[PDB]
C-alpha cells in the first residue's frame, strides 16, 4: 500500500514497498556506499526470493529466510557456478558445482558449505571419484575411476591411505595397504599375464583380504554416492527454477523502485555489465 | 566475497 526511498547515512538505500515499517512486497536495497544490492520480494522485513549482485558482478539468484540464502538458489562466482540447496547462509545438503571452463564439477551432498558425505566428483580430464568427501576431501571408502585404471579402497586427507585395489585394463592390478597414492605395506602386485610380484613394499594374504574387503565396501559407498549424486541434479533444476522465480521478483523490484524513486541509482546492472 | 545485510529498522533482525 505505501512504499518509498529511504537513505542510510552509509550512501546505500532501500526503495521499494514497506508495512508496518519494515520492508514488505518488492524492493532493492544497496549497501554501504551503494556497493552491492538486493532486488527481489520481501515478506514483513525478510527477503523471500530475489537477487543478490556483488560489485565483482557475482550473483546469488534464489530463495532466502531469515536474512541468509536458504532453500534453493544458483550462486555465481566466475571460477565457478553452485546450483542447487542453501541453508542458512551455506551450500547445501544437496546441490552441484560446476567449473566455469571446463568439465569438472561436483554432484552429492554438502555439509558447513564443503563437499561432505556421498558424491560424484568428476575432474578435468573426464575421470572421477564416487564415494565418501569429508570436509572438502576424499576420506572413508570410494572408486576413483582414470580416463582406464580403476582404484577402489580406503581414502584419507584426500589420498589413497590404508586398505585397497588398484587394477587397470592391462590386469596390472595391486592388493594391499596403501600410503598417500604409493603402494606401502604388505601386499602383492599381479601382472597381465599373471606374474605376482613383491610381498612387502603369510601377513600378505590378510592385506590382500583387508585390500579386497575395502575394495567391496569402497563400491558400495559409490552406489550410495550416485543415489545422493541423482538427487544432487534434482536439487540443482529446481534451484534453476528458484533462480528464474527470483528474476521475476527482481524485475517487479527494479520497476517499483524506478516508479518510487526516478533518480535513485540501482547498481546492480552495472555490476553485471561486462562479467 | 560476503553478503551484507542491514539491521534493524525495516529489516528484520538476524542474530
Amino acid at each position: 500500500m505505501s512504499g518509498g526511498r529511504f537513505d542510510f547515512d552509509d550512501g546505500g538505500a532501500y526503495c521499494g514497498g514497506w508495512e508496518g515499517g519494515k520492508a514488505h512486497g518488492h524492493g532493492l536495497c544497496t549497501g554501504p556506499k551503494g556497493q552491492g544490492e538486493y532486488s527481489g520480494s520481501w515478506n514483513f522485513g525478510f527477503e523471500v526470493a530475489g537477487v543478490y549482485t556483488w560489485p565483482s558482478g557475482n550473483t546469488f539468484e534464489g530463495y532466502w529466510s531469515q536474512g541468509k540464502r536458504h532453500g534453493l538458489g544458483i550462486e555465481t562466482k566466475g571460477r565457478w557456478l553452485y546450483k542447487g540447496e542453501w541453508t542458512h547462509g551455506f551450500k547445501g545438503r544437496y546441490g552441484i558445482r560446476q567449473s566455469s571452463s571446463s568439465g569438472a564439477k561436483y554432484e552429492g551432498t554438502w555439509n558447513n558449505g564443503l563437499q561432505d558425505g556421498y558424491g560424484t566428483e568428476t575432474y578435468a580430464d573426464g575421470g572421477t571419484y564416487q564415494g565418501q568427501f569429508t570436509n572438502g576431501m576424499r576420506h572413508g571408502y570410494g572408486v576413483r575411476q582414470s580416463v582406464t585404471e580403476t582404484y577402489m579402497g580406503e581414502w584419507k586427507n584426500d589420498k589413497r591411505s590404508g586398505f585397497g585395489v588398484s587394477e587397470r585394463s592391462s590386469g596390472l592390478r595391486y592388493e594391499g595397504e596403501w600410503l598417500d597414492n604409493l603402494r606401502h605395506g604388505y601386499g602383492c602386485t599381479t601382472l597381465p599375464d599373471g606374474h605376482r610380484e613383491e610381498g612387502k613394499y603369510q601377513k600378505v594374504e590378510h592385506s590382500v583380504e583387508g585390500a579386497q574387503r575395502a575394495a567391496a565396501i569402497a563400491r558400495q559407498k559409490a552406489e550410495i554416492a550416485a543415489s545422493r549424486t541423482s538427487h544432487a541434479k534434482a536439487k540443482a533444476e529446481a534451484a534453476e527454477q528458484a533462480a528464474l522465480a527470483a528474476n521475476q521478483e527482481s524485475n517487479i523490484a527494479r520497476t517499483l523502485a524506478r516508479e518510487l524513486a526516478p533518480d535513485f541509482y540501482q547498481p546492480g546492472p552495472e555490476y553485471q555489465k561486462r562479467r | 566475497e560476503r553478503i551484507f545485510r542491514r539491521t534493524g529498522g525495516l529489516f528484520g533482525q538476524v542474530d
